[PDB]
RNA sequence: AACCCACUCCCGUUGAAAAGGUAGGGGAUGACUUGUGGAUCGGAGUGAAAGGCUAAUCAAGCUCGGAGAUAGCUGGUUCUC
RNA sequence: CAGGUGGUCGGGUAGAGAAUACCAAGGCGCUUGAGAGAACUCGGGUGAAGGAACUAGGCAAAAUGGCACCGUAACUUCGG
RNA sequence: CCUUGUCGGGUAAGUUCCGACCUGCACGAAUGGCGUAACGAUGGCGGCGCUGUCUCCACCCGAGACUCAGUGAAAUUGAA
RNA sequence: GAUGUCGGCUCAUCACAUCCUGGGGCUGAAGCCGGUCCCAAGGGUAUGGCUGUUCGCCAUUUAAAGUGGUACGCGAGCUGGGUUUAGAACGUCGUGAGACAGUUCGGUCCCUAUCUGCCGUGGACGUUUGAGAUUUGAGAGGGGCUGCUCCUAGUACGAGAGGACCGGAGUGGACGAACCUCUGGGUUCCGGUUGUCACGCCAGUGGCAUUGCCGGGUAGCUAUGUUCGGAAAAGAUAACCGCUGAAAGCAUCUAAGCGGGAAACUUGCCUCAAGAUGAGAUCUCACUGGGAACUUGAUUCCCCUGAAGGGCCGUCGAAGACUACGACGUUGAUAGGCUGGGUGUGUAAGCGUUGUGAGGCGUUGAGCUAACCAGUACUAAUGCCCGUGAGGCUUGACC
């Protein structure tokens, strides 16, 4: 029925969808622009913005957090060092989403997922 | 279950009336006179005169 | 003729004896009257009122004009109160303060909306079994009509579709407590409608 | 904001600062018979603060015995006192683990003192 | 007790210890039995000698419930175990000493006698 | 447990399948299971026996001849006055 | 084409174990995808207070389940 | 057969079950007659534990049903 | 050249020859109870034991546990216990194959809905110029039940026992609608823990094992929770009770005249309702260009002009299968983020200590916190198409 329920399923069981998301924001936080799926980009922005709101603040305890969900040698380097930085006076709304026509095969409409400074 | 009579010519062209088809949403981008759907990236990547790709 | 409201919340009240009163919160924007309806062009007898605060960009020139007649300058909804004999004249805020406590009330929301409802919910229908042999059949309705001698399936039968946003009236509840100064009407027991919907709160028809 | 500023002027104090795995006494009012007294209830509290969500809590005593569970309303005009005779560390928040154990299994622990 | 079938002790001396629901009278069908309420047992399982012999038609109120009594506040009692009390062809009561606590929401017209000797 | 078998429920019935599947079951060193090669055939074989099996066919296969079998029985029988 | 098809090889950590859970070598993502999250159908998870009242029938589900020691009935072909 | 024969037990209540009577329409001795420990995916009753079987269903998780793009059947049919 | 048979479940609809409640002649009706017959179909109308059973016989209720029709209602809605093909056995009959309107154990229930019938929900056009918003109600539905106490009053009645009518006040049951404040129930938030693989190792943590197995639990949803409802009254009547009163000097409720009269009928209360083609009513808003052809309610074309508005499109919604509805598009708080709260969980890691060690303690109410509240432009809500140019003619009132 769902009054008043936030957070979509995407036909995707929860360890998948879980384990999705984490893979989409690794792979953004090294080319910081990602041709993908509308509503896969419209949840994409409610995860990742919690580790760039984490990267502003260095710790022990926050380059542990950071690892812990977005399990990656390469992108814990690449927040902390470079971002969080960069955004280091903006208070939230870090990416942008521009609808971008339709897939081929599908009819699947596109985003592109960019980071707002570059 | 199966059907009794067959349909005529009419009750048959009768059903698929509601089925038409529409595309509006066209634009043409103010810089480069190129035309493509309002709220999308143009095919030569712009968006609201501004290159993004 | 009654207020316009809009539901706010549940919460719980204490008499200082031990009892409680559950009591339900709705917010009365003073109600401008928009027009009077006399009885000789209309043939009944009504009045216009009309809670506020839209934006000056929804109004279309056909509705601007029709509160410039009166200096309303009006927001969302307009309703009307069919009355037996009373004066309102031109724009006169129709307060909370009509009301006293006792005074059952009667108040009409529309409801909570369920989508495409089952017989099981819709008309409280109870079912099959789940063991004992039986096939997919386990929630479904029963048969419907008799064999050959109707042949039809007889109008008015109880199928299943569409739990309703519907209007409905909870008739003869009693106001707790009238405030003036923060516009709110204190009610003893449920009010139809979700949180920040629209509530019309009239005198009892029965009484 | 306007069910949350009503909601201050119900609330005037008449409890004190406590957890679960307390012992407490309570008092509670007794009408009956045209005479209104005081009645004394002490247990072991076992569930906590906005128990619906405004603030109830429940204790639970060994009368003759038999179990008995008494859940109270905070700021209700029948919850009279409420004193703590014993307090003690449970980790674990809510103590429904008790509705079996009995007797010497079902003592409190005491790490702090 | 609460329903047909329900096994339930009894809080009473002279009585049988375990007995059994059989029917909850009051109205067309009424389907449970709160606390205060006439049900009618059957005898189940009876002391080698106490007054009550096994297996026989019965009356008894009900005195305590695992499902609770809610007064007008938010505030329960909420016990754990069944209890009845028998009564005689008159509802007026068997034993002697009734046994465990009571609440004191069943005091009536009727019911004096049994929270006379009840200590709650 | 491999392995052979088929007791129950549900799903499937235009099936994924002209007899399966997922869960549970029985035997599991022997009156066992099985690979290769051979023997027994149509009023005739085989059978711990059910009228069971003998190439998705069995109270007597499949195929070609006698044969355009016989049908007091059904169905059909075509341009005008 | 979820079926059928004889024989060898068969590592690691736990385990009596070629059972079972995670992995090495090696191999694959089952040749239609994207949505939204109605009834109803299928395969599942938890449940107040009762505890066979269901039904042709406790069918089905739930429960039980290990190793060591203690302890063990009528009955018997004297093994059980 | 008449038949839920009559009597006792078990249940608040027992056309089935257990024990007897014998008035066997129509038991009976190798088409065997009466007993019998251990074994049955065997038939019928009763009990403890246990439970969404049920009073009476409420909610959550997956795969379909629904919408969009690609491909694209079937039985049936004198005419509407 | 097929109309699937008994009982159960689910869902029902009509009759009245009434089981309950409502009104009432007579009684061998004192009172409480009854018996019997006229009027009445509005709402109700039991859980179990035993049997394949309907039926029945029992136990316990209740205001009462109604009798029939609808292929002995209902298998393209369920079951398959009964009759039920192939197996096997008993008793009887036949020399035998076999059989019995005798018993007993075992045994496959097929379908994707074309036409009404429909229950929900939209598209087209219409309503005589076009819009926006609010409405009368022709007509149709929904609902309708009842107990026990207590006062009247232990009064009337009656040897006594026993005990009321009319009226009033309470608070239960069965059914219904709404609603989450409370009392609970409920998977992606926070913990505990088992086996194993990994991130170079130690620490810390993350996969897979049905959510690995469990303890708790916010929003939403929900009942077993919370609140509310069934009227009062008005009309016209049924059975019945009459008042005046003739025909028929009296009598007579009727022929004329005049009343009382029940849950049934019509309003009364809740909802839909102008496709009510009879297409209603109010208020307010918009638009004041030419030209030619052929034929003049003038028709048709050409050119300028496109307003009130609406739609596509975007952000969404306690609205939703798709639609539709509702809110908003920089005139900006519509959704995400951010900053403070609130709630939950149960005192993080790292360091410092204590100890040979697992562990304890300082660390310490710590840290993390989905759907909630308040604020804040940080990111996303950037033209085009439909719709025109003063609204026919007859009559009457009318300068």
């Amino acid at each position: 029925m769902r009054h008043r329920k936030s957070g979509r399923h995407l036909s995707r069981t929860s360890a998948h969808r879980k384990a999705m998301f984490q893979n989409m924001a690794v792979s953004l936080f090294e080319h910081e622009l990602i041709k993908t799926t509308l509503p896969k980009a419209k949840e994409l922005r409610r995860v990742a913005e919690p580790l760039i709101t984490l990267a502003k603040e260095d710790s022990v305890a926050n380059r542990r957090l950071a690892f812990d969900r977005t399990r990656s040698k390469a992108a814990v380097g690449k927040l902390f060092n470079d971002l969080g930085k960069r955004y280091a006076n903006r208070p939230g709304g870090y990416l942008r989403i521009l609808k971008c026509g339709f897939r081929a095969g599908d009819n699947a409409p596109m985003a592109y997922v960019e980071l707002v400074d570059r | 279950a199966v059907q009794q009579n067959k349909k005529s010519r009419s009750a048959r062209d009768m059903r698929r009336s509601h089925d038409a088809l529409e595309s509006n949403a066209l634009s043409v981008e103010k810089s480069t006179g190129e035309v493509h759907l309002r709220h999308h990236v143009s095919p030569d990547g712009f968006y609201r005169g501004r290159k993004v790709v | 003729i009654g207020v316009v409201g809009r539901k706010c919340g549940m919460t719980r009240i204490f008499t200082e004896e031990g009892v409680s009163i559950p009591v339900t919160v709705i917010e009365v924007e003073p109600n401008r009257v928009t027009q009077f309806k006399t009885e000789e062009t209309d043939g009944y007898r009504a009045v216009q009122v009309t809670a506020g605060e839209r934006r000056a960009s929804r109004v279309t020139k056909a509705q601007a004009g029709h509160f410039a007649k009166a200096n309303v300058a009006a927001g969302r909804g307009v309703w009307e109160f069919r009355l037996g004999e009373e004066q309102y004249a031109a724009g006169d805020q129709i307060t909370v303060d009509l009301f006293q406590a006792g005074q059952m009330v009667d108040v009409t929301g529309e409801s909570k909306g369920k989508g495409f409802a089952g017989t099981i919910k819709r008309w409280n229908f109870r079912g099959q079994d789940n063991t004992h042999g039986n096939s997919v059949s386990h929630r479904v309705p029963g048969s419907i009509g008799q064999c050959q001698t109707p042949g039809r399936v007889f109008k008015g039968k109880k199928m299943s579709g569409h739990l309703g946003a519907e209007r409905v009236t909870v008739q003869s509840l009693e106001i707790v407590r009238v405030d003036a100064e923060r516009n709110l009407l204190l009610v003893k027991g449920a009010v139809p409608g979700a949180t920040g919907g629209d509530v019309i709160v009239r005198p009892a028809a029965k009484a | 904001k306007i069910i949350q500023q009503i909601e201050a002027e119900q609330m005037n104090k008449e409890i004190p600062a406590f957890a679960p795995g307390d012992t407490v006494i309570v008092q509670v009012k007794v009408k009956e018979g045209d005479r209104q007294r005081l009645q004394a209830f002490e247990g072991v509290v076992i569930a906590k603060r906005n128990r619906g969500l405004n603030s109830a809590f429940t204790v639970r005593k060994i009368s003759n015995g038999v179990g008995v569970e008494r859940t109270f309303q905070t700021y209700s005009p029948i919850v009279d006192s409420l004193s703590v005779k014993r307090r003690g560390d449970v980790r674990k928040a809510k103590l429904y683990y008790l509705r079996a154990l009995s007797g010497k299994a079902a003592r409190i622990k005491e790490k702090l003192v | 007790m609460i329903q047909t079938q329900s096994m339930l002790d009894v809080a009473d001396n002279s009585g049988a210890r375990r007995v059994m629901c059989i029917k909850v009278l009051g109205g067309s069908h009424r389907r449970y039995a709160g606390i205060g309420d006439i049900i009618k047992v059957t005898v189940k399982e009876a002391i080698p000698r106490g007054k009550v012999k096994k297996g026989q038609v019965m009356t008894a109120v009900v005195v305590r419930t695992k499902h609770g009594v809610r007064r007008t506040d938010g505030s329960i009692i909420r016990f754990d175990g069944n209890a009845a009390v028998l009564l005689n062809n008159k509802q007026e009561p068997i034993g002697t000493r009734i046994f465990g606590p009571v609440t004191r929401e069943l005091r009536t017209e009727k019911f004096m006698k049994i929270v006379s000797l009840a200590p709650e």
